[PDB]
């Protein structure tokens, strides 16, 4: 039915309006530029990073916008309920920042199933994944009390593992050997470079938005900046290394350059030192390039898990490097946090993502949301009016 | 009539250089210079400039062969409009002291003209756009001065009607033009522009508020209403379409429906659920207009005008809660509409003059008229 | 000064003033500083009657400007379909090349003048003729995004001259003036059509 | 105005707008009534 | 050898890590730094994407060069300021690192499409040292006022790139190249970069300005200089072309000339009308340069400027330096006229000498330089998709 998506979107919007009317009431202006940088990241960088597909740019950017717009509201509601324990709560800049963080997690999960899902499935996945992510984040922040100010474990690894879990459940045999529409274009890769550059530039604000003002926020900014700087060089070097005749791969340049920002999040506020941050970025870039070169084909062909954007090598493996760095940092005195609490936070994030992903994918597996056929995957014509000319 | 464009090697450079020299002379004769929050005050104006250039230049770049002209002419119109609006707002609110706040106000005045130009882009050249910029800035300043003199309001605070003024001015100018399409990459560039406009529209919803509390509430309301409007617009694009698909061009205009609806009353809204309701109503009204207005030239500009009128109406509704007040507000709205229509008619009459060397009706929406391309026969 | 007035009348379509100047003794083949004669100025502005009257006054049809453009080149670039038809009916070379190698078909294709492209292709214009830079009407139509021109150029291909020779058309309509101009240009009166019949 | 005038609840623009609105309503009602006749 | 570039990049990254571990230790100006960052990585990155077959290489090498450049500039500038001792990192260190990256990208714009990534790494490493030494000289010995860095950044990078291109001159590319051509969507991406640079230039000129009157003066002067520069660039682009056609190169580049030439007089009390006059003259000079001087440099002087960075940074940079000298003469600032002239001359001379040495180093056939037929092509170093 063609009326399923508008009806579900209207019902969800009405539910959001009712919840805001029932539970939502009215440092802000100091952190507002950081919130704006995070907002630009979430809506432009992630939106256009997935526009590398030649026949799926419209769907990628539009579903990114719609998913993030629903996600900020639903994440605001769920996070405010969790923090207020069911009571009314006020809205500040931090609520909006955490809403953008929830939208980031949902977009990271969406990057795994790009080109194989319908907008209705994306609305349902956003609704379920926000609840799972917010519960996991509340667990990590309050019960474990671990330091994840950049959210390498609670956002990146969680969204990556939740997305892989939906993608394995939604796995299609016809797409394991490849697809004709699953291909990049010159201008599509240029738009992907727009998104990559925006994410890369505004990542320090992403890692320092909710940091404690003073030493911790500046440490997060500096560590993210230099980690990204080292990550770009290592990603370029290993992209040249793993390809024939030293050719640079556009996927590697578009994705692996953000691995340093992903993996420095846990140790952002910690006093690792700029050198410690540049060592993590150099490794995160190496791991991301090696993942894109080798692990993504092994996952697609052998594990029946297909990652369209390779969000695993960008968020999960760098997220596990980020969680692992934080345990090592506590061991080395960077943070007064507990090593066992950090390990428990990483394990809980991974486990909750995989349990939430499998159950969201089981819900999405029902043939009720207008899922595209195998021949029509990675095509804008399924849901959009495509212009005749490119 | 010859369809080949006339040479503008002597009209456009002379016109632009004369305008720039006049602006420099007026700035020399009538402008003068002049802490803790210098960067904070500059950030709002920077957001307005980012919107006015990027979003308003790429949003109209969705045309298949008219993206170059859209972007570059938007930049040129912004650059001229800010400079002329500084002088006009200094003249009509009095020398002119140049501050960041005055730059912000001139940026809003130029944004009005940039919004208006979206209904006429693809059918006019640069000189006609210069004439439209000058006349529209002058008309908006005159409207603000008349409102301040009659209703005892502030000249800088009369800039809230700029949505409806820009929309009706653009429609009126497009109506007077002679009577006369999409590609994937221009559509993606327009999506980038629309995304930037949608993200930074809370800045343009509270540049005129002085107290921090009102600005914070306005930004909250604009953010939530814009999110609701985006969800509703992306949802309902399939309903208002014969092909039962989502129209990217419709989304580009309807992402901003909630921000337009709550723009005039974002500080009066006491709770975000009311802003979300207004955004949902704005999205549904956008769907209805997209499904009905083409039946009864620019559809996006028409639905923008309808959204601006709806925002004014909901401001009227909300102002009573927080007889003669309604009459004053309705008279101000009617005066704004009448002045916008009259100025649009005057600008359209001036734009039909043969001296501007307007492009032929068969050469509309083409960058070949105004831009150099290789391997082309030039001249006779 | 009289020649300048004649050229201005030709540009503005004032046929009476141009005829008066020709009666006074103004040279028919006079031209401005750019080499555009009265025929070129008339073809630029779509003055078909002026073109016909000047052609009846034994004007040189194959005159080229300082850019190498003939009257047909100017009419094709300006998008004057009626003027293009009138010039072709009077014997204009549809395959003439300018200084840089441009053809009337190229000029019509680069300006999205689909009707002029159709008429030139039906009248024998060769789209395989390239400029000094190697570009073709198909190539420049692809470059400028003129999709209809590209489609028509691809579909037509090398169908060739489907129209009759201009002398046959003049003989069909009993047009003595057009036939006289054609025989002034081409002395041979026994031109052959595709069927093999003389006019 | 001029000299001293009696104060009213409705100002002159307000009262003239009210009068014009009442007149427009009466005109619309008369037009609708006339449109009703000559049809049934 | 295909392993030269990754090995050199890894060695350089390890050296940067060691230097940061040896010499480097630990919010009002952060938005300005973010605006400068967006400029350096998006505007300069996409301004050079006008080439139809070199967008990938332009944006990727811009990103890589600037990422290495911020680290190496941080190291060198901190060493120069601390005189070999340990130094702390603030927002100003990051801003100066982005400034060094800007200078290196300005130099890279001259040799776009004719160099390998290894050559760009080497050029970044050498040019940062040269630029930082020149900037330290101007700031400390001459003590000249160059808060917008028209001389220390723009002119320095432009003449550095010109010298490098002159050493790396190719005889076959003097008459032109088939790949050296623009595209419609490539020019649209170049417009993205141009608009981002134009919008965020006031923060670029006011990032390191003294808070208070000077920073606001820099913002206002850059804003109105750019506003006048756009109009003059459009007018002269229409003037110099046949039938008043607008040239996309002129609109993409010459509109930033007012921002380039107002940098020296940004913090000075030159008044908004003076800033507008400077921007108008800068736009006129940039358009005239792009129209006439670039063919002269390419054909007669054997200096090939791919992006025309000379007409955007060097000539507007010299205009800005002379404007600073005149403003000193007019009493706008209390700086010394002789110090400003010495700063301009030292910037130009150091740029020329450093470009000579760097180009001589890059001239060695050891960095995988492309052939004449493969210039301005992404296929030399990138996996190009089959479709556009
Ligand atoms: C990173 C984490 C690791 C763990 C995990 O998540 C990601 O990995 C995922 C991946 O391994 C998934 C499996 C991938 C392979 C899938 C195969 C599928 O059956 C296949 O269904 C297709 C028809 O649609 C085939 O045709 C054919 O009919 C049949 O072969 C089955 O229905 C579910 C399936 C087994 C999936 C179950 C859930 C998983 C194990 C997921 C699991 C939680
Ligand atoms: C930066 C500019 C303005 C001034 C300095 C120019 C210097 C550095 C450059 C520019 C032009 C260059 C020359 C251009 C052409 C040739 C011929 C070639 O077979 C050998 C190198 C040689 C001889 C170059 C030497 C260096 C050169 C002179
Ligand atoms: C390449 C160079 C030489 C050309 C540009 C220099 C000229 C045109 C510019 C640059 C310096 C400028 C001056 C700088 C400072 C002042 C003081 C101010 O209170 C009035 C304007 C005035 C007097 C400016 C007028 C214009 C000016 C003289």
């Amino acid at each position: 039915m063609r009326f399923t998506f508008p009806l579900m979107a209207i019902v969800l919007e009405i539910a959001m309006i009712v919840l805001f009317g029932l539970f939502v009431e009215y440092i802000f202006f100091e952190l507002y530029p950081l919130f704006q940088d995070v907002h630009v990241m979430i809506f432009v960088g992630f939106g256009f990073l997935m526009t590398f597909l030649k026949k799926y740019g419209f769907s990628s950017v539009g579903i990114n916008l719609l998913v993030a717009a629903l996600g900020l509201q639903w994440g605001t509601i769920v996070q405010g309920i969790l923090q207020s324990q069911g009571q009314k709560f006020n809205i500040g800049i931090k609520n909006m920042i955490n809403a953008d963080f929830s939208a980031a997690t949902v977009l990271i999960s969406f990057g795994a199933v790009l080109g194989k899902t319908s907008p209705t499935q994306m609305l349902i996945m956003t609704i379920l994944e926000i609840v799972f992510f917010a519960h996991n984040e509340y667990l990590v922040s309050e019960i474990f009390k671990a330091s994840d100010i950049g959210a390498s474990m609670t956002i990146h690894a969680f969204g990556a593992y939740f997305g892989l879990a939906v993608a394995g459940i939604l796995y299609r045999s016809g797409l394991r050997k490849g697809h004709e529409n699953e291909e990049s274009a010159y201008y599509s890769d240029l738009f992907a470079m727009i998104g990559t550059l925006f994410l890369w530039m505004f990542w320090p604000s992403f890692n320092s938005a909710i940091a404690e003002p003073g030493d911790k926020q500046c440490r997060a900014i500096v560590n993210t900046y230099f980690s990204l700087a080292a990550c770009v060089l290592t990603a370029f070097a290993f992209s040249s290394l793993v390809e024939h005749r030293g050719k640079l791969n556009m996927v590697h340049i578009q994705n692996a350059t953000l691995a340093g920002g992903v993996a420095v999040g846990t140790c952002a506020d910690m006093a690792i030192h700029p050198f410690g941050s540049m060592i993590i970025g150099s490794i995160a870039g190496m791991v991301s390039v090696l993942g894109y070169k080798f692990l993504t084909p092994l996952f697609t062909t052998k594990l029946r898990i297909h990652d369209t954007c390779g969000v695993h090598n960008l968020h999960g493996l760098p997220g596990v490097v980020g969680g692992l760095a934080g345990i090592v940092a506590v061991a080395m005195g960077a943070s007064n946090t507990s090593m066992a609490m950090q390990a428990a936070a990483l394990g809980s994030s991974i486990g909750t993502a995989v349990v939430g992903g499998l159950m969201t994918g089981l819900i999405l597996k029902l043939p009720l949301w207008g899922q595209p056929s195998d021949q029509n995957c990675y095509d804008d014509s399924v849901y959009w009016k495509v212009p005749k000319t490119r | 009539s010859s369809k080949y464009p006339r040479s503008v090697r002597r009209c456009l450079p002379l016109w632009a250089l004369t305008l720039e020299a006049a602006l420099i002379l007026l700035f020399y004769f009538f402008t003068h210079y002049d802490q803790k929050g210098l960067v904070a005050s500059y950030q709002v104006g920077q957001d307005l400039t980012v919107m006015a250039a990027l979003g308003l230049g790429f949003l109209t770049s969705n045309f298949r062969r008219h993206s170059w002209s859209s972007v570059a002419f938007n930049l040129f119109m912004l650059a001229l409009g800010v400079q002329w609006a500084i002088l006009l707002d200094g003249f009509l609110s009095q020398k002119v002291v140049i501050t960041l706040f005055s730059i912000r106000l001139a940026t809003m005045s130029a944004m009005s003209v940039l919004i208006s130009a979206g209904a006429v882009l693809g059918k006019v050249n640069l000189a006609q756009l210069v004439v439209m910029v000058l006349v529209e800035v002058t008309a908006l300043g005159t409207l603000r001065m008349v409102i301040s003199n009659i209703f005892n309001t502030d000249y800088h605070m009369n800039l809230r009607h700029f949505y409806v003024f820009a929309a009706y001015f653009g429609l009126t100018v497009a109506w007077c033009l002679p009577k006369p399409q999409r590609a994937t990459i221009p559509s993606l560039s327009a999506m980038l522009g629309a995304l930037f406009l949608w993200m930074f529209w809370p800045s343009v919803n509270s540049p005129l508020l002085r107290s921090p509390i009102q600005r914070k509430n306005a930004m909250f309301n604009t953010y939530y209403a814009l999110a609701v409007s985006v969800v509703t617009a992306i949802s309902g694009s399939s309903l208002a379409h014969p092909q039962r698909k989502i129209s990217m061009t419709y989304v580009h205009s309807a992402v901003l429906a909630g921000g337009v609806a709550v723009g005039t009353s974002c500080h009066l809204i006491p709770s975000p659920w009311l802003a979300m309701v207004l955004g949902l109503v704005a999205g549904l009204i956008s769907i209805g207009g997209a499904k009905c207005l083409p039946v009864c030239i620019s559809v996006m500009h028409s639905i923008f005008s309808l959204l601006g009128l709806l925002g004014e109406i909901t401001y009227i509704v909300l102002l009573v809660l927080h007889g003669f007040q309604v009459l004053l507000s309705i008279g101000e709205l009617s005066l704004a509409i009448v002045i916008a229509l009259t100025s649009g008619l005057l600008t359209g009459l001036l734009l039909n003059l043969k001296i501007w060397k307007a492009p032929h009706v068969a050469k509309y929406f083409d960058d070949q008229v105004f831009w150099k391309f290789p391997h082309l026969a030039v001249g006779f | 000064d009289a020649a300048t007035s004649f050229l201005r009348a030709a540009r503005s379509g004032n046929l009476d003033k141009a005829l008066d100047h020709l009666r006074n003794g103004v040279d028919i083949n006079t031209c401005n500083q750019n080499g555009l004669n009265g025929l070129h100025l008339a073809s630029k502005e779509g003055h078909v009657k002026m073109v016909v009257e000047l052609l009846h006054k034994e004007i040189i049809l194959e005159t080229t400007t300082k850019k190498g453009n003939t009257a047909l080149h100017i009419a094709a670039l300006a998008g004057q379909d009626e003027v293009v038809r009138e010039l072709v009916n009077y014997g204009a070379n549809v395959n003439a090349q300018s200084q840089k190698g441009f053809t009337p078909l190229y000029m019509a294709a680069q300006e999205n003048h689909l009707e002029v492209v159709k008429f030139l292709l039906e009248n024998g214009a060769n789209q395989n003729v390239a400029t000094e830079d190697g570009f073709t009407p198909l190539a420049v139509a692809l470059q400028q995004g003129h999709e209809n021109v590209v489609a028509h150029l691809i579909n037509y291909g090398t169908k060739g001259k489907v129209r009759l020779p201009a002398l046959h058309i003049a003989a069909r309509n009993d047009d003595t003036r057009t036939a006289a101009v054609l025989l002034q240009n081409d002395p041979n009166p026994d031109v052959l059509s595709k069927t093999g019949f003389t006019p | 105005g001029e000299r001293v005038q009696l104060a009213h609840h409705f100002s002159e623009p307000e009262i003239t707008l009210i009068i014009f609105g009442v007149m427009a309503g009466v005109i619309g009602t008369i037009l609708l009534i006339s449109y009703g006749i000559r049809r049934l």
